[PDB]
RNA sequence: CAGAGUGUAGCUUAACACAAAGCACCCAACUUACACUUAGGAGAUUUCAACUUAACUUGACCGCUCUGACCA
């Protein structure tokens, strides 16, 4: 029943959500964030973290993206958040690493569609 | 009637005499990154975060926690770099990485995180849930 | 005018006429590229002819066969003789003849007697008013003894400099020291005569340039001389 | 708003653009590469383009011209008739650059001639008298030119 | 357009693919090193020419100006690629002629 | 470095197989090219007009 | 050879620690080519010690730039 920040139809991305998943793919590292719409960040999963560096061969490949997705899905399941949104550009959506991240989230149980607001 | 701006113009620093010499964005991702970095900066005009973003007291958030432990960054980095050196030397790990079929131990990574980066993530999550606001005032 | 004397020098350069020997890893590169070409290409007319001949012979009028043509072409190849990359100048380390080190670039050096001691330096010429440094370089090319050369000149700005001072012998108020400016050129064709070979000039590469050059002069020259 | 101090914050076309040869730099230059191996010719052309991008020199455009097919004819053994032997194709790749310093022109020429592969011929010259500039104008550019004219 | 000129596709073995991957990943480093060498050598040549030009400007403004002035002799230039073997000074090929087909 | 881009491949979707062959110029110099036929050694003739 | 100055792979007033970060840069894929995009790679705290986190404060050592010395 919480009101979503509707609008922003002329700009990208839309802000009509409660939780947003953001992926930052840098030259050396890959980060994933789950954050609220008001600005606060809920959970993080970054390749700079040692507990995954010690088992990750390379932080800038499909394996790294898959590991980040699985770890973030587990962290979100433990934190209690289940539903989010994903707003990628078409090219990064077609990118193979991101679709494997989506598969990792789905197998971990995170749903990337939020329930519609109950107005009445 | 014109009134001088109260602050620097957003594009005042960029020269325009040699705009053809200036390198362009040439891509949407670079423009998006620069745009979000700029939006994350304070401004002297009215902005969305002024009306909708939460306001925090200027005083620093007071800490009551246990004092941070000390650790030898040089030794830690040396051990980590030799560990990743042997990990990359392992050909089977490299072959799994190139075939995109390698898997990581979730229990091991979580157990190591609980000792390395667990406290800060838990503090951030509690702050997001607002416990530090309701209790402790 | 000024106590520093002005000399314009020329660095005569001949590029390799043949490509450098291929590194084994680059040979592997070529092998893989050709393998990909074979795997991804369509059948050529020669291979189509060979396949048709093989099928017709298996089932059973072409006098000449594809393999026969290949063998004849191989015989023509073994009959023909190619250019010898290794020459008598290479065998003798003839640092004066042009037919040494066809794989790598060569630089000219000349001998001058300064301070009762022969010094290996580039050809130089004093600068005169009303004449460009490239004009002085052309005059130095003419001053070179019994040489018939044609050199390609690129640009007008200097390619480097070397400054020296007199060793307290000729150091005067009017003549304190000197500076020389270097200009690069490309040799199309030409040669020196046979009258003076050992005592006049030598042609050497960047690696052994330091054997003849002073450390300071070499440090200045290596900034613009390359080994590509 | 115009009266408010934030006037003009929304302007964006002043950041967007609306040849004469100097006495120190060359206006327009053309590098033409001739080769009987089209793959090598285009590879060296793209290498030159990448080097130009690295050296931050403007490239007007890179294109190619139609291939000229020159057949090789040989004289037969013990005869006087000319018979076809092989067919050769001459591929030409042209790169048009602008804004090259005279001081840096020698450096660029030296590096390209040192990196020139086997069997490829380079020709770097002006190509300015034949610049008819007869190109098909796009709609927005032609409309802007018409607005300027009227 | 005919499919008779098409060839059967020979399957690649696992060791072959592994060797391909390793050679590619070392080719990347080899070409990076070559590009680094070219970058540093051109930077060194540019710095040397700049220092020579500034020394010339210090020596004499007039010679500096006439050196920085462009040259009209340049840019008819043509260069031909090196050959695999040196040319044969003694060689008389048979007679021939060329034709153009468009 | 002349060998900067001397080792390349054909960037075409449809083409016929080529072979490593040598072209001999007027002065005898040999250059590596690719030809449809397996003629390893080929030499250009001299022209009647250029006499 | 002496007197001053400097120190993170190319750059950075990056580095509170949880961590040596961002960008450019190199290769392959598309493209005549460029560019975008996708998929891959290489990387750095110059070295010793100081009650100790210490690339960060102090020394010695080491490596560079500038000026005097030497100077064809």
């Amino acid at each position: 029943v919480a009101r979503k920040e509707r609008g922003w139809r002329t700009v990208f991305p839309s802000r009509e959500f409660w939780h947003r998943l953001r992926v930052i793919r840098t030259q050396h590292h890959v980060e994933a964030l789950v954050e609220h719409q008001n600005g606060k960040v809920v959970v993080s999963a970054s390749t700079r973290e040692w507990a995954i560096k010690k088992h990750l061969y390379s932080t800038r490949n499909v394996v790294a993206c898959e590991s980040i997705g699985r770890v973030l899905a587990q962290r979100c399941l433990e934190a209690g958040i289940n539903f989010m949104v994903y707003q990628p550009t078409p090219w990064e959506a077609a990118s193979d690493s991101m679709k494997r991240l989506q598969s990792a989230m789905t197998e971990g149980g995170v749903v990337l569609r939020e329930p519609q607001r109950i107005y009445e | 009637r014109r009134t001088p701006p109260l602050g620097p113009m957003p594009n005042s620093d960029i020269d325009l005499s040699n705009l053809e010499r200036l390198e362009k964005y040439r891509s949407f991702d670079r423009y998006r990154r620069r745009a979000e970095q700029e939006a994350q900066a304070p401004h002297w005009w009215r902005t969305y975060r002024e009306y909708f973003g939460e306001k925090t007291d200027p005083k620093e958030k007071i800490d009551i926690g246990l004092p941070p432990p000390k650790v030898s960054r040089t030794q830690q980095l040396l051990e980590r770099k030799q560990a990743i050196q042997e990990l990359r030397a392992n050909v089977e790990e490299e072959r799994a990485a190139r075939l995109r079929t390698a898997s990581v131990p979730l229990d091991a990574v979580r157990a190591e995180w609980e000792r390395t980066c667990g406290p800060y993530h838990k503090q951030r999550l509690a702050e997001y849930y607002g416990l530090y606001r309701d209790l402790f005032h | 005018g000024s106590p520093w004397r002005l000399l314009g020098a020329l660095c005569l350069q001949r590029p390799p006429v043949v490509s450098k020997p291929l590194t084994p890893l680059q040979e592997e590169m070529a092998s893989l590229l050709q393998q990909i070409e074979i795997e991804r290409s369509l059948y050529s007319d020669h291979e189509l002819r060979a396949l048709d001949e093989n099928q017709r012979l298996a089932k059973k009028q072409d006098i000449l066969l594809a393999q026969d043509l290949e063998d004849m072409w191989e015989q023509k190849f073994l009959q023909f003789k190619l250019g010898a990359r290794i020459t008598e100048a290479d065998e003798k380390n003839d640092r004066t003849s042009l037919n040494r080190k066809l794989d790598r670039n060569l630089v000219l050096l000349v001998r001058e007697k300064f301070g009762d001691q022969d010094v290996w330096i580039l050809p130089q010429a004093e600068w005169q008013p009303g004449e460009t440094l490239r004009g002085t370089a052309e005059r130095t090319l003419a001053t070179l003894s019994e040489n018939n050369m044609e050199a390609k000149f690129l640009g007008n700005a200097p390619c480097g400099h070397y400054t020296f001072k007199f060793p307290q012998a000729m150091r005067t108020e009017s003549n304190l020291g000197a500076k020389v400016f270097f200009f690069k050129a490309l040799l199309l064709t030409g040669d020196f005569s046979q009258a003076g070979n050992k005592g006049h000039h030598v042609w050497v590469t960047k690696d052994e340039l330091g054997d003849y050059l002073k450390p300071k002069y070499l440090a200045q020259v290596r900034r613009f001389v390359s080994d590509l | 708003y115009k009266t408010k101090p934030t006037h003009g914050i929304g302007k964006y076309k002043h950041l967007i653009k609306a040849n004469l040869g100097t006495d120190y730099e060359y206006g327009v230059l053309n590098i033409h590469l001739t080769a009987y191996d089209m793959t090598l010719a285009e590879s060296y052309a793209q290498y030159v383009h990448n080097l130009c991008n690295s050296l931050s020199i403007k490239v007007e455009e890179s294109y190619a011209m139609p291939t000229k097919t020159i057949e090789v004819l040989q004289l037969q053994d013990q005869g006087s008739k000319m018979l076809l032997d092989s067919v050769l194709t001459t591929h030409e790749r042209v790169v048009q650059i602008s804004g090259l310093s005279a001081t840096f022109a020698e450096i660029f020429l030296e590096i390209i001639q040192s990196s020139l592969p086997e069997g490829v011929r380079l020709s770097v010259k002006e190509h300015t008298e034949e610049d008819f500039k007869g190109r098909f104008k796009a709609r927005p550019e032609l409309e802007e030119l018409l607005a300027k004219l009227k | 357009l005919d499919k008779a000129r098409e060839r059967p596709q020979v399957e690649l073995t696992f060791e072959e693919t592994e060797r391909r991957a390793l050679l590619l990943k070392k080719w990347s480093l080899y070409k990076q090193q070559e590009r680094k060498m070219e970058r540093d050598t051109i930077r060194a040549m540019l710095e040397a020419q700049q220092e020579a030009l500034e020394e010339l400007q210090l020596e004499s403004p007039k010679l500096h100006a006439e050196a920085i002035k462009r040259d009209p002799n340049l840019f008819p230039f043509e260069k031909e690629g090196p050959h695999y073997t040196p040319p044969i000074p003694n060689y008389q090929p048979p007679e021939g002629r060329y034709n153009d087909i468009t | 470095d002349s060998s900067r881009a001397s080792l390349t491949r054909v960037h075409r979707q449809a083409y016929a197989r080529l072979y490593p062959v040598l072209l001999v110029k007027q002065d005898g110099s040999t250059i590596h090219i690719r030809y449809r036929e397996p003629r390893r050694m080929l030499a250009m003739p001299i022209d009647l007009d250029t006499l």
